[PDB]
């Protein structure tokens, strides 16, 4: 699997190891459960448009 | 900002505006946490003394959502140069935090060898300000964003008076009607990846504004990402 197909999958950060990609994300998020998606920790994570008002 | 079109609500919320001596806009910023603003070292000298607007849309309007900072610490690169620009980036720290709410929220920090093969290999960047909407004309009272193609290396090179150094990076348009212009520099430059914007350039020059076969000339965050880390302890 490679990081050069639909970013491996993952919704931010993807890197290659040997047979695999592993994903992470940026600060103010939590890589989820199914290792692809990356959850915002707060309301105003960071690359977030501000369109939800709270 | 020459062309593209005003941010609306919400969608430019990481801008920073740097505001002189009488609350003016003279430059931009990106923000980063609740403590840091991304900028360019020139802007530094450009006023003896400034501040840093957060949530601001329309400079002739008390919204009622914006917030002044004053600057605790200025972090300036130690290999700045004003003849190029080379080297042409600053971190300021703020004496209070910002509250993110409604058009104040942080630009993400990439990893740096995945912005180079993912976010740096996209199409376009989106850079946004408060500066001129020609190059000769007035500062603009809204925030403007405008959506600007990479242009490849050595295409910049060829195209340029002054040297563009590996800090740099070239964007926006050959011959179309629409750049960065006086008064963005300093302000961001992001990447949309699955909606999530990511800081990859600062504003940092041009030869005028929107001239055919003159691109805009951004300063290469991911050259400074580590820089950046440090800065921010
Ligand atoms: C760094 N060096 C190699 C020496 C080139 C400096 C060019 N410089 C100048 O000589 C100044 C300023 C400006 O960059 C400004 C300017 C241009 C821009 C941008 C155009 C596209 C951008 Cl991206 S930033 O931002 N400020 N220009 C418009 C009015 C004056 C002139
Ligand atoms: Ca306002
Ligand atoms: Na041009």
């Amino acid at each position: 699997k490679l990081c050069s197909l639909d970013n491996g999958d993952c919704d931010q950060f993807c890197h290659e190891e040997q047979n695999s990609v592993v994903c992470s994300c940026a600060r103010g998020y939590t890589l989820a459960d199914n290792g692809k998606a990356c959850i915002p920790t707060g309301p105003y994570p960071c690359g977030k448009q501000t369109l939800e008002r709270r | 900002i020459v062309g593209g079109q005003e941010c609306k609500d919400g969608e430019c919320p990481w801008q920073a505006l740097l505001i002189n001596e009488e609350n003016e806009g003279f430059c931009g910023g990106t923000i980063l946490s609740e403590f840091y603003i991304l900028t360019a070292a020139h802007c530094l000298y450009q006023a003896k003394r400034f501040k840093v607007r957060v949530g601001d849309r329309n400079t002739e309007q008390e919204e009622g959502g914006e917030a002044v900072h004053e600057v605790e610490v200025v972090i300036k690169h130690n290999r700045f140069t004003k003849e190029t620009y080379d080297f042409d980036i600053a971190v300021l720290r703020l004496k209070t935090p910002i509250t993110f709410r409604m058009n104040v929220a942080p630009a993400c920090l990439p990893e740096r060898d995945w912005a180079e093969s993912t976010l740096m290999t996209q199409k376009t960047g989106i850079v946004s300000g408060f500066g001129r909407t020609h190059e000769k004309g007035e500062q603009s009272t809204r925030l403007k964003m405008l959506e600007v193609p990479y242009v490849d290396r050595n295409s910049c090179k060829l195209s340029s008076s002054f040297i563009i150094t590996q800090n740099m990076f070239c964007a926006g348009y050959d011959t179309k009607q629409e750049d960065a212009c006086q008064g963005d520099s300093g302000g961001p430059h992001v990447t949309r990846f699955k909606d999530t914007y990511f800081v990859t350039g600062i504003v940092s020059w041009g030869e005028g504004c929107a001239r055919k076969g003159k691109y805009g000339i951004y300063t290469k965050v991911t050259a400074f990402l580590k820089w950046i880390d440090r800065s921010m302890k």
